[PDB]
RNA sequence: GAAGCCAGAGGAAACUCUGGUGGAGGCUCGCAGCGGUUCUGACGUGCAAAUCGAUCGUCAAAUCUGAGCAUGGGGGCGAAA
RNA sequence: UCGUGCCCCGUGUGGCGAAAGGGAAGCCGGUUAAUAUUCCGGCACCUGGAUGUGGGUUUUGCGCGGCAACGCAACUGAACGCGGAGACGACGGCGGGGGCCCCGGGCAGAGUUCUCUUUUCUUCUUAACGGUCUAUCACCCUGGAAACAGUUUGUCUGGAGAU
RNA sequence: AGGGAAGUCGGCAAAAUAGAUCCGUAACUUCGGGAAAAGGAUUGGCUCUAAGGGUUGGUAACAACCAACUUAGAACUGGUACGGACAGGGGGAAUCUGACUGUCUAAUUAAAACAUAGCAUUGCG
């Protein structure tokens, strides 16, 4: 499933996660998927599907919250918004 | 080291009210001033201000709930069957 | 005999209630041609304790329509509404926690709270915390809904009376025991001078009915008629049945 | 500010 | 030494407004000062912060200072906090372009209504 | 009482109308001279160690502005 | 010395024990204050038309208290004599 | 000329009530037989009203700088709105500051001194109002943290961005 | 002085205990208490020792400077007495009674009285 698919990632390819790293990473235009949680406060939400928008880069809205997307990522912390740089192994671009 | 082995946090009260009735007052005092989770930020920073009213330290947010329970069950199948009537209404 | 207290409770005086730390009525908006006929959007901001009642209280911004003017309104909180949230009163709004819609426009089984005996009072029904009123019935060519009230009696009310969706906050307030008597007596200095209460058996005979005797008994019925005098009533009033019940 | 020293200051104008 | 000192004013209570503290006077006697209420910061009309760099005085004294130091050069200076003007920036012209958005989806389905 | 740390300053605020006084204080515990003029709100101070700049200055008043040497003690 | 928290020894975990931390309670000893239990008490045309001494109850609160205001006699007010 | 007319806003339309509540602003020294934050001397502040000088802005008309938190001696702002201050419980420990108390040396003065006591005691002060340099919280920039870290007497904070 | 409640309706009154450190503490119990339960060992002065810290400086686990109050241990010594005045619980076994904290008859009764929480009933959409 996408925690798979996310624990997948996570172990091949490489991430950044939060919203200042998301921003830098939509800013250098090298984000391949953004991911937000449902808890994200929605002017958050709001602005990243805006700065996804225009990098032309697909969003994927988490169902669970920050908490269970940190622990979908493997971290012990919360993580409202993640991107992320490489696929790796995983099949997760092509959905 | 546990101080006390049944009253709790009823310790307060001493040999006073009866003992059914601060083992009654126990559950609503533990509830009470117990910590919750977030729903709108997730962190373990709500709490109670006024009866009903729950608000959270992290991102100041202040939410209608229970007396002495962040929500109540009778709230919670208000919220199933609600959801239940504007899925029969919408189609 | 002298003057007894329940009749020298409404001369005013003492016996008023508390008004300096209660900042303003809890009802709805005035029905106009928004609610009438469409919807209005109103933002939460400040969910606040009501002092003398359990309830919390929401003060809830709406726009003026006809002019330019922020008009600020003091509802009955449900449980669930928070700062920040917008909430909408009208015919076509949505069924949602919050939501002000008349009842003609909820289908049945819906709870509801704050609900008008008639359209305009802004409010008279279900609002003490933890309390609701059901909608348990329709009749569309008479304009009419049949609601159950949290005593369990049923009513009928026509169907342009609003109400605000949900159940009020603070529900089991009653279930603490009030274990001192301080807690008595901050639950009701907030609210009235009508506490402590003395019995009447423990009174003379110029004081109260019950009072007097060489043994404190009430001596005769405890069960009075609906029609007796003023000052006569004291005890079980035009009781139909007494006793405890099995169930 | 307030009214009173606008005052002030358009009656110094108009002076 | 005496150490012991009196009010100055014939308030005899320790009120809010009767507020003193002590000073040594260049005579060599100590004695009372009545002092003012301490002001308190301007705060946002927002999320109710303190406001950085608007000073603390008491609602009269502000109108003996100059303008620039009662405000921020910025919109909603002086009176929202930097935060929510960057928060009230954003809002606005997100949800204008929601509104844009929405009203062209809503005459192109007008227009597939009709057509 | 407002301190000023430029001569010309001072000197503008002798030739200033307002001034009605100017007196010298000198204090040869810690060596130094202070000019004090008195105008209608404030009273400015300009503080010097003791030098023939003083004297100087002391001609650099204009003479309309009368000068005093304070005393040794303030007699009433 | 109540919740909450820290560390150590166990226990698969839940939890058990130990040493701390913390400072709750219409808790307690007790000064002021408030009150008024006892004494063949003093005093008994007294200092006093209700006072004085020792003793006693309470002392973080259902504590004590001022000013402004409200309730006025076939009335009020009354934790009720 | 105006004392006469023309508009505009109109939802709402009184007074009394606190020498302990809210509130514009004064400190020091001296002075009388008796008054003093009131008199005298010095040094200030607030409010209202006019009205100039210097400086500032402007032929890019109503300032400039800093990424930012924001700064600077100014730096247009009617109707109509928004917000803040006024404006707030009780208790517990902790930290800073003033004043008081305590200890030591030094100058001057007083006392003790059969003996002892480099001794014991007394004065050694700095107001309002301003300038300047700093002062917990909080906020901003870089950066992205598990071998989790920072940290209080008290366990809270941190990918919603910690050290 | 000796006796120790033989006094008296009745231990009324007075005496006795009392601070702090340490050993130890029963029945009962709503497990919170009872509890300072009860019952014991000590306390003066002087001379010492030991422990508990701060600032600055490239195994610094070290130097220099500075500082005040507690705590423990030991020897010696006076004695009729060592919380030397002041200050300051007598304790225990039971019974009835009201749950407790609280309140009232100012000027003869403070209490099994009143109130209180908890419980139950009644009327009202
Ligand atoms: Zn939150
Ligand atoms: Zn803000």
């Amino acid at each position: 499933s996408i925690g798979a698919k996310l624990a997948l990632v996570i172990k091949s390819g490489k991430v950044v996660l939060g919203y200042r790293s998301t921003l830098k990473a939509l800013r250098s235009g090298k984000a391949k998927l953004i991911l937000i949680a449902a808890n994200t406060p929605p002017l958050r939400k709001s602005e990243l599907e805006y700065y996804s928008m225009m990098s032309k880069t697909p969003v994927h809205h988490y169902s669970g919250t920050n908490i269970e997307l940190g622990t979908a990522c493997g971290k012990l912390f919360r993580c409202s918004t993640m991107a992320i740089l490489d696929a790796g192994d995983s099949d997760i671009l092509a959905d | 080291s546990k101080r006390t082995k049944k009253v709790g946090i009823s310790g307060k009260y001493g040999t006073r009210y009866g003992a059914s009735l601060r083992k009654l007052v126990k559950k609503q005092e533990v509830t009470q001033h117990a910590r919750y989770t977030c729903t709108f930020c997730g962190k373990n920073s709500v709490r109670r201000t006024a009866v009903g009213i729950w608000s959270c330290k992290s991102c100041k947010k202040t939410m209608a709930g229970g007396a002495y329970t962040v929500s109540t069950p009778a709230a919670a199948a208000m919220r199933s069957t609600l959801r239940r009537l504007r899925e029969i209404t919408e189609a | 005999g002298r003057v007894i207290r329940n009749q020298r409770k409404g001369r005013g005086s003492v016996f008023t209630a508390h008004t300096r730390l209660r900042k303003a009525p809890a009802k709805f908006r005035p029905l106009d041609y928004a609610e009438r006929h469409g919807y209005i959007r109103g933002i939460v901001k400040e969910i606040i304790h009501d002092p003398g009642r359990g309830a919390p209280l929401a003060r809830v911004v709406f726009r003026s329509p006809y002019k330019y003017k922020q008009i600020t309104e003091t509802f009955i909180a449900n449980e669930g509404m928070y700062t920040g949230q917008f909430i909408y009163a009208g015919k076509n709004a949505a069924l949602t926690v919050g939501n002000i819609l008349p009842l003609s426009s909820v289908p049945e089984g819906t709870v509801v709270s704050n609900v008008e005996e008639k359209p305009g009072d802004r409010g008279a029904l279900g609002r003490t915390s933890g309390n609701y009123v059901t909608v348990v019935g329709h009749n569309p060519d008479e304009g009419k809904t049949r609601i159950k009230l949290p005593s369990g009696a049923k009513k009928v009310v026509p169907s342009s009376s609003r109400g605000m969706i949900g159940i009020v906050a603070g529900g089991g307030r009653t279930d603490k025991p009030l274990l001192k008597a301080s807690r008595a007596k901050h639950k009701f200095a907030v609210k009235r001078n009508r506490w402590p209460k003395t019995r009447g058996v423990a009174m003379n005979p110029v004081d109260h009915p019950h009072g007097g005797g060489n043994h404190q008994h009430i001596g005769k019925a405890s069960t009075i008629s609906r029609y007796a005098a003023q000052g006569q009533k004291a005890g079980l009033i035009a009781a139909r049945r007494t006793g405890l019940l099995r169930g | 500010m307030r009214a009173k020293w606008r005052k002030k200051r358009t009656r110094r104008l108009k002076r | 030494a005496p150490t012991r000192v009196t009010y100055r004013r014939r308030n005899p209570y320790n009120t809010t407004s009767n507020r003193t503290r002590v000073i040594k006077t260049p005579g060599g006697q100590l004695r009372v000062l009545h002092i003012k209420k301490r002001g308190t910061a301007p705060k946002c009309g927002d999320c109710g912060i303190k406001l950085p760099g608007i000073p603390a005085l008491r609602p009269r004294e502000y109108a003996t200072i100059s303008k620039p130091k009662k405000t921020v050069q910025r919109a909603y200076g002086g009176s929202r906090c930097g935060n929510c003007v960057r928060d009230r920036i954003i809002r606005a012209f997100l949800i204008e372009e929601q509104k844009i958005v929405k009203k062209v989806l809503k005459e192109q389905s007008q227009a597939e209504k009709k057509a | 009482p407002q301190e000023v740390s430029d001569i010309k300053k001072f000197i503008e605020i002798c030739r200033r109308k307002d001034a009605s006084s100017a007196r010298i204080k000198k204090n040869p515990k810690t060596q130094q001279i202070k000019f004090k003029v008195r105008c209608q709100r404030f009273l400015y101070t300009l503080v010097l160690k003791d030098s023939d700049k003083a004297e100087k200055l002391k001609q650099s008043l204009p003479p309309n502005l009368q000068i005093k040497d304070v005393p040794k003690r303030n007699k009433r």
